[PDB]
Formats: C-alpha cells, structure tokens, sequence
C-alpha cells in the first residue's frame, strides 16, 4: 500500500513537463506567426513612410483625411497640425480643403485653417496632420501610423487566416 | 524516480525539436506573399476607413 | 515585462560569473549561455529588452525566476560553505539533483542551508564565548562535512551537529 | 494653486484646480490639513477634509504636491510610531508636547536628524540593475539588518557611480543611475504611492507552515505563510492580546502592526508592551519592537489615516516582503476603515449600498486582499518572502449580516470563530470547529506532520468531538442527563478541558508564553488518549464518577502547562505530559478491574 | 477629446457625440501610462466612459483622451487552449495578445445561436451525488449555490479540478461524440484562490485542454464583467466553430454583482433595492444568453456559474435572480462541510423539473428520478424528523422517522463523502443510491412506481 | 424627424418629437429597429427597443409611423413562433444563422407569399357589418376550423363588395367596406394595437367548465371556462410539468401560450414537444402545433418584447375570443414581466413602491387579468366565447408576503396551490386546503351537478379531512405521539390515500396524470363513502387495524386504481368502479361486526 502511494505521488508529477512543452510550443507559434505579423507590418510602415516623401502626389492623401476630420468635427474653425514638411503643401492647397469639406457638407462653412508652430515629429508620425477644434476641447488623430496600427486590429485576422489557412 | 530525474531535458528537447521547421516556412510563405497584404494596407490607410 | 527579463539576465549573469570565475562548470554554465551571452558585451537595457522582445532571447520570467533561484540557492550553498571548498563534480551533482527536483524550496536541502545560514548568520553578530566557540567549531565542522559529503546524503552527523546546533541557539544566556 | 470656493461639511471645494489628480494629497487652506481629492467636476476639484478644523475660512489658498498620498521606503521604520498620513508622532510629541494629533501640524515623512549606516552589496561599477535588487543594507537589528537598500519599482539601468560604506543621512544620495542619458539621482529612501500596488516577481502557493505561537490557534487551524485570515465578534474578544502574542510570538523576519481606529489605551499599552517583552526568536534589545512597525490611529483621529492606514501597511509589508524577509500583518480593525469610508460616502452624498456603507467596500478590500500573500520576492535576485495578512472584523450594529463581515468572511479562505458565551468563561476567543474553517489546514498538517508532528488523528478526532459536543449539550439541555449515556459526558468533559485548555489564554498567575505545535501536540495527545481511554474503560464496566476522580491533578497540570515556558528538557517532546499517559493508563487499568 | 471631470471609476469627457455605445477609447495620462475604456452610456455632446485598469492619474487640462474607433472584441482563435491569456491587456498573464484569427463581439453582435435547441446527451462531472440529485443534460445552465462561511473556492477548485477527467469517461459512456473544451472565467476572485486552481489544473494534467482567463480585484467591475461575455463568446465561438463541447466555469457571481452595485454612480440610472440595480436581471442573462445548445447540432455549450450567497438567504438578488435564468439549483452544506465531508449539498431545496426530459437513453437508466424523489422525500422526512425529536425526544418520531434520521446520516455521510480527483459512471451512482436507499421498507414509500421498484430496490 | 439625443442600455432616448402619443411605434436608429415610445417628457421620448444595443450612435434618424404599435391577426398565427412582437424566428433562423434576434434584421408579422382558402360568410351586396363581425374563413389546418375572418373593431358600414370563394393572397384586398365613403380596403390580415384592449358587447357568467387534466385540481374544485387562477411557484417545484401537463390536457379549441421570461430550455423543449405529442383533443397529425401558438420569449431576449408579450398573448387571446371559441390563456410568468418592469423602471430612475418592484405593477398586473374571461362576443352575431387565464406567480420582492403575490393572490378567483415541501416527496402539485377557494362552484354546480354532480360533497368532507390530517400531523409532531384514536387516524389514512392518489401525479405520462371527471368523481365518491363507512363502523366498535384488515383489497383496489386509464366501456364510466361498492359495502359491515 505504501509502495502503491509512493507510485502514485511519484507518478503524477509527469503532467507538468508534459503541460509545460505543449504551453511552450503554443507560445512559440505564436510568438512566429506574431515575429511574422510584425514584419509584414513593419514592411507595411516602410512602404508607408516611403509613400509620404512625395510633394505633389500626397496632398490630395492629407487634404482627404483633413476633410474626414473636418467632416466629423463639423465645426466653422479649426487648427491643423502637422509636421515641418507639410505645413507648405498644406498652405499651398489650403483651398482645396475648404472646398472639398465644403462639397460635401453644409451644416457649418471653413473659412480659415491655422497652421501654427507646433511641428511633429518625423521618427513617430510619418506622414499625417491632426485635427482639431478652435476651442482645443476635441482632437482627431488622422495620421497614416495610427490609421494603420488601429487598421492593423482588424487586418490581422484576415491576413492571418488568409496566410495560414 | 529515474524516469522523473530524466524528465527534466526533455522540456527543451520537446519544445525545440517540436516546432522548429514551421517557423521558417510559415516565415518563407509569409514573406513570399507580403508584397499583397503590404499594398493592401498602404493602400487602406492612403484612403479613409 | 521586458525589464524584469533583463534585469534578471544581467542578475544571472553577474551571479554566473560571481559564482565560478574559473571556468570550472561546464554543465551549469552550458544552460546558462544565452543569458551569459548578453552579458559578456556591452550592452544597454533597450537592447536587450528590443532583442528579448522580438523573440531573440529568453522572455519567459516564471522560468528564469525560479532558474535564477536555483543558481542564487548554489550560490548561496556554495558561498555559505566557506572557507572549506567543495568539488566541482559534487556542486555540478548538485545543482542537477536540486534542479531535477519538482519543489527546490521544499525538500531538506534548503532547510539545512537555510539553517547553516542561521547559525552562521548567528555567530557573525556575536562576541567570544563559549556557546559561540562551540557552535563555531560545530558550524566549521558542519561546514566542512557538508562540504566534502555534500547536501544529497542525510547523514546522522550533519543532523545530529544541526540538532545541536539549534537545541544550542535555542538556549540562553543561563 | 488653487482657491477655496466653499466649504460644506467635512468636504471642501477648491476651484481652478486643473493638474490635481485622483487621490492626490495635498494641502488645503494655510493650516496645512491633510486632504485628498475624492472627486472632481470641471474646473472645480471637490477635496475632502479628513483631520479635525475649525478655522478654515473660505478663500484659502491650496498647495497640491503633485503626487499621490504614500508612504516612504527605507531604513528607519523599525524602532518608531508613525501615523497613517507618513507623520511622525515622535517629533509632534517632543516639538509640539502633545501626545496626539494637533489641529494642524507640518513635519517630514521620516526622521532627518538620525543616520544610519549604508554598507554596498555585490553591486560594482559597470554592472546592470533593475527595481527591487539589493543594491545594499542598513544596519538596524543586532542579530541582522532589517531595512534592506533597494531601488524603487519601475525603474532600471546601469550603476555609474557606487557610493562606499560608511555613514550617511536619508536626504544624501548615494547611487546614481545612468539610462539614456542623466535620468536622475538615488538615494537611501524611496517613495511609493499608497494608491498603486507593487509589483513581485512571481506568485506561489501558500503551504508553509506559520508557526504564531498559539496553541488554540495552530492546534485547531493554523494559518500558512501567505494566507488571509478573518475573526469576528463583539467588544471584548482579545484582538490586542492575540495581535500582540501574535507579534512577540511571531517568527518571522517582521512585524506589522496597523491601527484602524483604537481607543487609545491600547496602542499604548501594546506599544508599551512590546519593547518590555522578549522575543522567543533568539533576539535581545528590544526584539519586539525593533522589528515591529506600530502605525497610531485613534478614534478621533483623521480619515485620511485611518482609511489609508491598511494601504500604507499593506505597502510597507509589500515593501518589506519585496527586501527578502517574510512580515506578517496584524491590523485591527478594518470596521473603523469600512465605518470610515461610510462616513466619507455619506458626507459625499454618494449613493449607499447598504447600512450607509459604500459599494466600492469589496474592492477596496479585495484589493487589498489581493495586494498580500505569498510568492517570489520581486528584483534580479529573486528572494523569497511571505505577506500574511490577518484582520478581525466588527459588526456595525451588533448583528453578523453587515456587508463588511460577509465581505471579509467571503473573500477570505480562513475563518476564526469566537463564542460570546465562552467569552464570558475567560476562554476568549474560543472555537474549534463550529464557527471557523482553513483550506489550508491539510496542506499544512501534511506538510508540518511529515516528520514531528502527528496532529491529524488528533485534529481529527478532537474535530469530531467538538462537534458531537455541541449536540450532546444541546440533547442534554434540551432532553436531560438522564437519556445520555457515560460517552457523552466524557466526550462532554473532554470538550470542556480542552476548550479551557487551548481556548483559554488569559493566566491566573500570570501572561501565558509562547507554545509551538508540539507543545500542543502532547496536550491534543493527552486529551485524546484520555478520551479513548475513559470511552473504552465504560465499556468493561466503569464509573464516571471513579475515572473523573481517578484523573485527579492532570487537569490541573494540563491547565498550567501553557503558563511554564518552553524547552524545559526537549523541544517536540516534554517531560511533564509523558506523566498523563502513565497515569491514565494506570487510572485505566485500576478502573476496569 | 478633454475630460470636464472625474468622479470615481466613471469619467465625464466634452465632446461631440461622433463615437457609438460600446465604444473604445484610449485615455492618455500625464504619468506616462496610457489605458484603455468602454463607453457605458453616450449622451448629447457628453460622454460617460470607465476606465478598464484603475482611476489614478486622471487630470481635467493635463490629461487628454482618444477614441479607437472600433468596439471592444476580444480575439478568439483555435491555438487559445494550452496557453494562458488575458484580454485586459497585461504582461503577467501569458501575454496580453492573444493573436487570434477571428475577431468576435462580446454581447454576441454577430451571431447567437442559443434558446432553440433541446438537450440530448448528459453530462456528468464524475459526482454522483450530484448527478444523482439532479439530472444535468448538455446545453442546461446548472447552478451550484455556495453561503458565507464555508469553503467555496474548494468547492470551485475541485470542479475545475474534475474537469478534464470526465472527458474520457464521456466518450465510452456515449455522452460526447466530439472533442471537449475548457473554459475558464474568473472576475473578481483573489490571485491566491486562482493560483491554487491553475496549479491544480497543471498538476492534473488538463491545461492542455482547457484555457484561462485571469481577471484581477483591483481593476474595474466593468472589465471583470466584461470578461464572462469575452469568454462565454471564445466558448461558443470554439463550441461552434469547431463542433465541440465546450464547458465554462464562471466564478464568483457575488464579484460580478458587487462589481455591477458599484457602477452606475455618475450615470443617469438608478440602483433598486440592497444597493444592486433593477436592471441585473439583462446584465446576468446576458452571461447566460450564449449558453444552451447549437444550432444545426454542431457541438454544445454548457456553463457552470458558482455563486457564494453573502447573507446565506434564498431570498437574495444573485441566487433569486439567476435561479430564474437557470434550471433549478443545487444548495450546498455548511454543517456538512465542518464535518469533514466534500462536497457537502442538501437535497432537500434542490429539485430540477427538466430532469426527466434531459436524460437520455443508453448513459442513463430510467429510474433516476424515482430514487431522487424517494431520497429527498427521506430526507426531508430525516431532517423534520432530527428537529421534531430534537425537541421533546423519542416520542414524536415514528418507525419511518427513524429510518429516514439513519438513512439521512448514512446517505449524508457516504453519499456525499467522496473525493476531489475521483470520478465515476451513472451506473456505479445509481447502484450506490439504490444500495443506499435499502434502509426503508417498500410499504412506506410511494414516490415510484411498483413495476420499477419491484425490480430494482 | 427626430434625432438620437442619447442612448443608454436597451432604451434610446430620441428628441425633436412633437405630436407623438404613448402608444405609437417609430423607427430608431439607421437601421431601422423596431420600436416603441412607452413615456415622453417635454421634447425628449424614451422608446424601448426589441433589440440590443450595440453600436447605436447619437445623432440618428428617428422618424415615426404615424400609428400605434400593435401585432398582426390573421391567417398564419398557427404554427408560428413569436418572441415578443410575433416576429418569424424560423425565418432569422435561416437568414440571420443565430437564435436570438439582432439589431438591424427585421420581419412582417405574418406570411405574405403564403396563400389561403377564402370563402364568404353570411354577408352579401349591401349587408350591415360592424367591429368584431363575422366576414369570411380561411382554410388552413384542417383538423379543425380555427382560422376565422374578422373585422377590425371600432369599425362599421355596409358590405360593397363581396368577394367570391377561391384561391387569395395576404397582399390582397377582397372586402371593401363603404359608410359614408370608402374608408379603406381590408384584407385577410388585420391591425390592432397590443396596447389597447378588444371590446365587447356585454359580459356573462361562466357556466361551463374547463378540464385542464388535473385530477387534484378537478377533484378539488370544479373547473371553469374562462375564469381566472393563480399557481404559485418556486423556481423548480414542479411548476412546468403542470404548465405542459395543463396545455397538453386542455381540450379548448385554441392554445395561446405567453411567455415574458423562462430558461430557454423550456422553449425549445415545449416546441419540439408539441408537434410529437397528443393531447385529449389529438388529431391524425398535429394535434398540438396546428391548434396551438407559440409566443415565447427567454431571459436573454430584450425586455420590450418580455414586456409587450403579455400585451401580444392577451391579444391574441381575446382574437381568438372573439372568434367565438373557447381558447385557453397559459402565462409563464408575471414575475417576468414585472422583472421587465422592474428593470425598465431601473433603467429610466422611476421610485419603486412593490419592495423593489414598480409602483404600477400591482395595477398593470390586475389589469391584465381583468382583459380574460367568458363573455359575449363582439359583433353583431353575438356568439359565445370564453378565455380562460392560467398565469403562474412567483415572489421575487424578498418575502411571501409581498405586495406582487398579495395583489395577484388578491385579484384572482381560483386558488392553486403548490408548496416546495410537499413537492419534493413525490407529490407535485401539493395543493393547500386552507388557502384554496373557489367562487365559481355555485355557478358550475348548477351545470356540473345538472348533469352529474357529487363532488361538493366529497369534496367538502376531503377538505375537512385534509385539515384534520394537517392538525393532527401537525399536533402529533408538535405535543409527541403517545397513543392515537381509531377516527383522527382513519382520517389520517385516508388523507394520505387522497393526497397519494390524487395530489400524487407526473407530466410526462397519461396512465397516472390522466383520469376523467366521472371516474375522478367516481373515486372521490368511492373515498369519502369509504371514509364514511370507516367513520360509521368505528364508532359502532371497532379497531383501527380492524377497520384497515376489513377494508382490505377495497384500499390496494381504490389506490391501485389511479394508474389505469379510459379503455373499456362505451363512455367516460367504467365498471370497476361500480363493482368496488359492493365489496366496500361488504367489507364495511364485515370490518364492524
């Protein structure tokens, strides 16, 4: 009977090995397949800072997201903020925001965009401005880094299951 | 008692010869396709979503 | 996360190389190369929680507890046996009997370094008496027969020097 | 910063407060009265008043820290009285000649007018670091140094510079950490908010065995190194004598002793009592009170203290168990603190639950029951500790159904029982199985009854018997003597003297010592020897009255058996209850023929 | 997003009404530390959130908040089990990323097949007094009731510590035809109590199979909550989507329900009576809502709520008004339970009417209920029996009462004693009961029918 | 039209609104939910909403019908599941892939595509018609003409067009009324408001009964068509094998089955179990699904359609009473829809008055069964109907003596009892004799003793006998039994004769759940003469033991003879019946002598 329980205790201590392998192979699949999400996204970040070096062709980029904050502020004054390399193409289709906000609603007219001196940084942010109201009571954050990181939430199901189904 | 004395390498043993050869073809089929799921979200996030 | 690892790899790496500076245990240090890796070079905390974070180093911090406390207990087992010296092969036996082991804190092998540790621990902090001089001398030769016997035997001496040595603490001045 | 705009009740309102925080304390008014902001609505902050103040005029200007309300960590604790604020009662008593809190003081955190001695670890130059290593130790007990030099929590980098030994004060810094850059400077005393917990390193499973020095206590469910234990009761059930026997005859590493609202007299006489006494730890020079933390709280005293006097315990106890040595936490009472934060959501205008107590009461206590236990030391060493949290609980009312004691007593794993009707024999607190329980209690009977202890045939028996007492009383006070039989008088008498053996504590001669589970283990032995003896001595033909009469003077010896001390000729064994086996098997066997 | 104030958990923001119900939201401290939280209400050109880990650190014009612009959905995937996760986003939990395939509502926005499907097959966690009492079938919401002063958190860690055992026993006794999954919900509890019951799983050797969630006491009730439904969705999403069967521990309802009495405290509801609100009867089914049986007969979910009562009444809010959700209800023991004996129950309230209708055929005999009705029946006629001749004596109890006083102490101490780890079949429980029950002659009962009494005593 | 002003829990708020009544129903959000405005203050509506909340923002469209919020009535009632509004699950169920009905998906209240048999009544070119009037018939289930064509009430004129027999549609009009004008077109389905009660012509008395196949019940007080009863539950006492038990054994010509709140598995399992089962009124297929309908809603529905169920079966109860044909109303339960009520005035912040119940719940719920009874039917034709109301009750404020159960327990007629107690000893539903009454037994015992009535008789001395067995159990247990009298004990053993065979009973089988009124008369009759003739006999001279071994095989033969069921003979009265009086008469003048 003693040698029985002594068997018994002795035995049953396998389980923890045998849990812990099967844990840390688990983890170590998902640890791959997330080194591999975090490349594709990191590849996905490198074509989107390189997308944002352009001068001519990424206004109509900032001057649709500046009119997607605009058109969900709805307010008649609003501040932009933006980086030192894109206060210029801004203030050169300032415009184009007022007239392609003002196409498409017509509960509130934008008459001014304030361009300050507040610049972002560009080893954070590339490429993307940031809406706000006049009052700085309500911020949209309209850059491309957390459109993509908050697109990513969603995009990384599909890509999952389309890459390893 | 031999056989839990000896049981004690084959958490490594088990775990990296387990999964070892998925890592780098799920990492040489996944970067094969990148280009796609890579102009897929440079194009999403050049638009509004 | 990433600086509880680290700091416990920098930890490890500094009690790997304050424990055998010597190069004499090969079978604990094998184990312990990807942390003593890390910390052979120069480097600052962002590399190694950028380089552990992107699966390039050891991450998990339940495991590297209890494998820095296993090396901290030989430390402690090995630095507690001074002056006499202990051989290599018996702290390599050693630490591999007390890592095969399923509770390292629950055995009677950490009852009697924690009870060495006690009684050295006692007479480090005391004047000359006798009391002192007979539990120094039973602590010495306590030391020098875990030493060269080891802590895996459960001999009647080290149980009976330990059993005087408590029922000794255990007294009073009177 | 800010200005008062009116003042209603125990609760202020300061407008144009923009950068305080939740919880954040500060100083309102030019009294400089301790406050914390509870709530805020636009740009004025609602800042409730817990110190007494009859002189706070509207329009006062209010100072905020910029921090959270904390505790320091650091050497110097042990050997003092600090209030639950982080205020010494020391410097207020000598400065301000009054024992108590003035109305309206101003002093430090800790005490800068005494150093300590800083000595280096195996820290060098060059070398990584991370918070809660042993980056040093200061010399404070005679047998070892209590106040271990660590970093703070969050904080890691590279030693650049390493001070030397020698003597040194709690404003001077000593360290410097180099990361990214001049972060910033180090020194022997650290803060910590009492709002956040700290972090560990790992979690264990509580199965050691907590040796507090009861012998009612551990013989009929000791409690573990990591647990949580609850006792309730009315006035009168001997909290300070089992918080101070629990403290002198504890053997851990520390003591923490938390008051949340006291008379007075109590935390003098526990204060008073605890240096006078002599630790059974091997340790002299005042051993009980260089390693025993006393927090001061009176009835009249702040809410700030009170309420945050669990928190500041429970982060100098995670504090103390994070150094590498296990503490074990004796607070009584969490009623005052529940009382407490009632009186503040009335005052509020809060919505109650019920009673008038607030519904953030279980998690507020469960988080600090969460805060405490057992498990791996948090730093690059990795050390060992253990925070055993034990508070009693009150009725508001005098009824058990309040939410503090369902609470308690629901969150809790360990349950201890107290009788009113035994509290009135001088047994209190007395309870063997009917009012208290611990999951705990087969693990650490497993694990202590290994190789001395042979407690569970015992704890089993004796476990069975009281509860067979209590429906034997009830059957023969309900029915009468006459239809029970001799079983249940010797199981009724065998109830009695041991539950005036083990639930009585207080002397006739004087204070009982300190007894381990061996000492208890020949009394449990005795008691169940004898009961197995007179059961089965009834059964060859026996009187009650010839085997009562023939136990003669051991009960008088088993009762006075607690008073003597111990080690009297062995540590498992004694001399003195080796006699009653003799004696009750000659009893035995002259009472069968 | 500028907050106006903050008063307890719950923050008040000053902004347009742009984000939905159910919201996200990050908000940004000045400490460095930036949380995540959930809109509880929306008003016009105000929003209510709470924040998910603590309240400290919140300022008025320092602080500054951000909407995520997606809803809370905690990612469910086929590599969950075997591993430890956490969907509050902490680094001591196994990681905070579960990085699943699918993302999945909590409240079930997507889908929700459940309350259209019978049961079929019966389960049994290797207990036969339990079994035996009351009939628990695949897909039925099966509650067991726990009081103040008695080992609960025993009780919850020897259910989960039979879980994973029984599986084997199901498929040779044709009660599972497909593969079984854990789930594990805690919100509320202590890490103590949840360390002894994953330390209890890893030891027993089912933590392959089954998955943790771990839900600390220090972090909004709004979290804790929402982890139920973030688990009851992984369990139905698994349950569903692989054809499985999928059993759910959810422990305690008493932190659930002290979590949902203090919320609502800067919002425009109102709490009932005893401090909880009116509307917990929608916030406990809604926990219940993605339990029962699948549809198109793919796989089954079961859950096994354990609720401690406080006050130790019948009469509370908790076990009143989940014992309407559920079938029944199962009352535990506390004097049992000073005794020495586990699982301590009493049969004497606890009754199940779909107990006849949910058993099958080939893993269960007919005459299960029969002896159920006649054991409870003694029972109750041991306990009016024990009171009655408590106080006068031996002169108001007759012979059926004192066979029904011996046949509730032998039925209570050997029955009801029993292991922790041990399991056993419908067949061996019922032998013991109809071994149990021959302490009464077959002239004193009439809850059962001659024909299958005479075959069987 | 209105904009979504703010949104919390299941209720939306919506302001812009002027000109809206408390009844009108309004689309909510911008995927056009369904739902209701219940209450408005000022410009603000708060309108409850059948589905869940999630992702609703501010700022939505919110635009009215026009008209008030009711259910469909028309053909396609019949083997159809509703949740709250009579909305098809079946076809959610395909579409949608789920159980529970979503937010955006939306259904009719009936078929559209599916086509039915028109045929004309008894009016033609320039007839008089009015509200409630009979106009047509539709052919659907043909077991038994259910589906009858009604006029919409509060609606009157003269018949233009009279359309012939044939094949029609549920989108087409085939009667045009004109008065003073073509009003409107009308086709085979009609509107009316769940809100708003049906009206009639006058009201009578019930002067018919109800077997509901219930032997304790229809052997305790005889049963009505159209009254109204109370059943009091407890969660698991046995309160749905007597709910399936009364609506398998209810021969009425139509079942309305309302739900407000169950489990869920008691929905699908009484659905499943309808259409494979066979009533007392069974058919060749179909007995129980064509003649019944199923409206069910579960805990994990909204409370809108919980709410609105009792309105949509009480509804559908008094469409089908004013058809002309007896229907009966089984509610499960109205702690449910006061649970509902309960959390939509927690939701809204309306003070309860109910003891954590709303104020309004004791007059909605005595509303709710003043809506149910016999009477004459509206219409010119004047035809007979009846309803009868089954609506279980349970406490849900704290007490048994709360004001929900008081006010239910108040306004109903019929008294059902059932105890938890005497549930669990086999013995469900046990029914309390010192709280059943009965009002309608003057008026039925007219009909009912008219054709063949005894159960007054029988009846009073079982209740009798029912409290004596009850005092004498309870004075036995109470005072100690030392000896017993041969007429309390007779007494006694014939109450536990009555309670076994007849409060014993099952749901699930019709050999010992089954028994006619004759042959349940017949042995009431057969129990109390033999009550009578032990009660004669011993007072005569006699044993107990004398009187039971005289009886004999007259007891095993009486109690024995409730397992059997209706298969021999030419009528509901058998022949073992009538041969047991002759032998009982034997053996009562054997067991004197």
């Amino acid at each position: 009977g003693n040698f029985k329980s002594k068997l018994k205790k002795a035995m049953l201590s396998q389980q923890i090995t045998k849990s812990t392998i099967a844990n840390k192979m688990r983890l170590k699949v998902l640890s791959a397949r997330e080194q591999s999400l975090d490349g594709i996204f990191e590849e996905t970040k490198e074509k989107l800072s390189g997308i944002a070096n352009n001068r001519d062709e990424y206004k109509p980029i900032l001057q649709s997201l500046i009119v997607e904050a605009l058109l969900k502020l709805l307010e008649p004054k609003a501040i932009v903020k933006a980086l030192e390399r894109d206060v210029d193409l801004i203030e050169s289709m300032k415009d184009d925001i007022m007239r392609e906000y003002g196409e498409k609603a017509q509960r509130a007219p934008l008459e001014e965009i304030v361009i300050s001196n507040d610049y972002l940084n560009k080893d954070l942010v590339s490429g993307g401005v940031v809406v706000s109201n006049a009052s700085d009571k309500i911020e949209i954050n309209n850059t491309l880094e957390e459109r993509l990181k908050l697109l990513s939430e969603e995009a990384l199901p599909a890509i999952r299951l389309e890459l390893y189904g | 008692e031999q056989k839990n004395a000896g049981g004690v390498g084959e958490l490594e043993k088990k775990a990296e010869a387990g999964v070892q050869g998925e890592l780098a073809e799920i990492k040489k089929i996944a970067e094969k396709k990148k280009d796609d799921v890579v102009k897929i979200l440079i194009e999403t996030v050049i638009k509004p979503s | 996360y990433h600086s509880q690892v680290v700091g416990k790899i920098g930890y490890i790496a500094r009690c790997m190389q304050t424990i055998d500076p010597e190069n004499n245990l090969k079978k604990i240090r094998e184990d312990y190369q990807d942390v003593l890796i890390w910390a052979e070079k120069n480097y600052r905390f962002e590399e190694i929680l950028e380089a552990s974070k992107s699966g390039k180093c050891p991450n998990d911090l339940d495991a590297l507890s209890r494998r820095s406390l296993i090396l901290l207990e030989l430390l402690r087992l090995v630095s507690s046996i001074s002056p006499f010296k202990m051989k290599l092969d018996l702290i390599e036996s050693q630490y591999e009997k007390m890592k095969q082991h399923v509770n390292l804190w629950k055995s009677d092998y950490h009852v009697k370094l924690n009870q060495l540790n006690q009684l050295t621990d006692y007479l480090k902090n005391a004047a000359p008496t006798p009391k002192n001089n007979f539990l120094r001398a039973m602590t010495s030769v306590l030391q020098m027969q875990i030493a060269q016997y080891g802590i895996t035997e459960d001999n009647e001496g080290i149980n009976q020097l330990f059993k005087l040595g408590l029922h000794l603490l255990a007294m009073a001045n009177e | 910063y800010g200005a008062i705009y009116s003042v209603s009740g125990p609760v202020v309102i300061a407008e144009n407060m923009i950068g305080c925080a939740m919880y954040e304390l500060v100083k309102v008014g030019h009294d400089n009265l301790v406050g914390e902001v509870i709530r805020i609505d636009g740009d004025k902050a609602t800042i409730q008043v817990y110190e007494e103040t009859a002189g706070l005029t509207v329009g006062d200007p209010v100072l905020r820290t910029g921090k959270p309300l904390s505790v320091e960590l650091g050497p110097g604790l042990m050997e003092t009285i600090y209030d639950g604020i982080q205020r010494p009662l020391k410097a207020i008593k000598e400065e301000s000649q009054s024992i108590y809190i003035p109305r309206g003081i101003d002093t430090p955190a800790l005490d800068r007018t005494i150093k300590w001695q800083f000595t280096p670890g195996k820290f060098q130059v060059g070398d990584h670091i991370s918070g809660g290593d042993i980056y040093g130790s200061v010399f404070e007990n005679s047998l070892i140094s209590s106040h271990k030099i660590l970093l703070p929590p969050r904080s890691r980098g590279t030693i650049t510079w390493i001070a030397p030994a020698g003597e040194y004060t709690l404003d001077e810094k000593i360290l410097e950490v180099e990361f990214d850059g001049k972060k910033s400077d180090f020194t022997l005393y650290h803060t910590w908010p009492v709002r956040v917990p700290r972090p560990v390193t790992e979690k264990l499973s509580a199965d050691y065995p907590l040796l507090t020095g009861q012998r009612v206590l551990d013989a009929l469910f000791p409690c573990v190194q990591g647990g949580t234990t609850c006792i309730p009761g009315a006035f009168g059930c001997g909290k300070t004598v089992i918080s101070q026997s629990l403290s002198k005859y504890s053997n851990s590493d520390a003591i923490i002793y938390v008051g949340c609202g006291e008379r007075g007299n109590e935390m003098a006489e526990v204060l008073m009592e605890f240096p006078e006494l002599y630790t059974e730890m091997s340790g002299t020079k005042e051993p009980i009170m260089k390693r025993t933390t006393l927090v001061a709280n009176t009835s009249n005293m702040p809410v700030a203290a009170r309420e945050a006097s669990i928190y500041t315990g429970i982060t100098l106890a995670e504090y103390f168990r994070d150094q590498g040595k296990n503490v074990s936490m004796i607070a009584d009472s969490s009623s005052r603190w529940a009382e407490a934060l009632r009186e503040i959501s009335g005052r509020l205008g809060e919505m109650p639950a019920d009673q008038g107590f607030p519904a953030y009461l279980g998690a507020k206590l469960a988080s600090f029951y969460e805060r405490a236990g057992k498990a791996v030391a948090l730093g690059s060493p990795d050390r060992t500790g253990s925070v055993s949290i034990v508070a009693a609980v009150s009725p508001a009312g005098g009824d058990f159904s309040d939410p503090v004691t369902t609470a308690t007593l629901g969150i809790t794993q360990v349950f201890w029982g107290l009788d009113k009707k035994l509290a009135q024999r001088k047994h209190f607190p007395s309870i063997n199985t009917s009012v208290s329980y611990s999951k705990y209690t087969n693990v650490l009977n497993k694990f202590y009854d290994s190789n001395y202890p042979e407690f569970p045939v015992l704890r089993d028996r004796m476990k069975e018997i009281l509860s067979n007492a209590e429906e034997l009383e009830q059957v023969v006070q309900l029915v009468g003597k006459s239809a029970l039989s001799d079983s249940d008088k010797i199981t009724l008498d065998v109830a009695t003297l041991i539950k005036e053996d083990f639930l009585q504590q207080n002397g006739y001669s004087t204070y009982d010592a300190f007894c381990p589970i061996w000492k208890t283990f020949d009394m449990m032995r005795a008691f169940i020897s004898y009961h197995d003896e007179a059961q089965k001595a009834v059964a060859n033909g026996a009187n009650w009255s010839k085997l009562a009469d023939s136990t003669g003077d051991v009960k008088h010896a088993v009762s006075s058996s607690k008073f003597f001390e111990p080690s009297r000729g062995e540590k498992e064994v004694h001399g003195e209850f080796e006699k009653l086996l003799s004696t009750m098997q000659e009893r035995f066997a002259e009472s069968t023929d | 997003n500028t907050v106006s104030g903050v008063n307890g958990p719950l923050v008040i923001l000053e902004k347009v009404k742009f984000p939905r119900y159910n919201e996200i939201v990050n908000l940004t401290l000045p400490d460095g530390t930036v949380r995540q939280g959930q809109v509880l209400e929306i008003r016009g050109d105000r929003a209510i959130v709470q924040v998910f880990e603590g309240t400290s650190g919140i300022d008025v014009k320092k602080t500054t908040v951000e909407f995520t612009g997606e809803s809370l959905r905690i990612p469910v995937s086929e590599d969950m089990l075997g591993r430890i996760f956490d969907g509050s986003g902490r680094p001591i939990d196994n990681g905070p990323k579960v990085f699943a395939e699918d993302y999945l509502d909590i409240n079930g926005s997507p889908i929700n097949p459940y309350a259209r499907i019978y049961p079929e097959e019966m389960i049994s966690t290797g207990v036969s007094a339990i079994d035996t009492m009351n009939s628990i079938a695949r897909g039925q919401k099966i509650p067991i009731f726990s009081a103040s002063g008695l080992p609960h958190n025993e009780i919850a860690a020897q259910i989960c510590r039979q879980a994973g055992l029984v599986r084997p026993t199901k498929d040779v006794h044709d009660g599972h035809e497909e593969n079984f999954s854990i789930v594990f919900a805690a919100m509320g509890v202590n890490l103590e109590t949840a360390r002894f019951f994953k330390q209890d799983f890893e030891e027993n050797g089912s933590l392959e199979r089954t998955s943790l969630f771990l839900n600390l006491a220090n972090d909004p009730t709004i979290e804790r909550i929402i982890t139920p439904r973030l688990a009851l969705t992984t369990a139905e999403y698994l349950a569903y989507q692989t054809e499985r069967h999928v059993l759910t521990i959810l422990t305690d309802m008493s932190s659930y329900a002290d979590a949902l009495r203090e919320v609502s405290a800067a919002r425009e509801e109102v709490p009932g009576r005893r401090g909880y609100p009116g509307y917990m009867y929608t916030d406990l089914s809604t926990i219940y809502e993605r339990a029962g049986r699948v549809e198109g007969r793919n796989g089954s979910i079961t859950q096994i709520p354990i609720l401690t009562m406080p006050n130790d009444d019948i009469t509370h809010p908790i076990p009143d008004l989940t014992g309407y959700i559920t079938e029944g209800q199962i009352f535990v023991d506390r004097q049992l339970h000073n005794k020495g004996i586990y699982p301590p129950i009493n049969v004497l309230p606890s009754l199940s009417r779909l107990m006849k209708s949910a058993i099958g055929e080939g893993m269960t005999r007919k005459d299960h209920g029969d002896v159920s009705n006649q054991l409870y029946a003694k029972y109750a006629i041991g306990k009016d029996a024990a009171a009655m001749k408590a106080v006068v004596g031996e002169e108001a109890l007759s012979i059926e009462d004192k066979l029904s006083l011996e046949f509730l102490e032998k039925f209570e101490k050997t029955f009801i004693t029993q292991g922790a780890y041990e399991d056993r079949t419908v067949f061996e429980s019922l032998d013991q009961a109809w071994s149990l029950l021959r302490i009464y002659p077959k002239e004193m009962l009439n809850r059962i029918s001659p024909k299958i009494l005479d075959e069987f005593y």
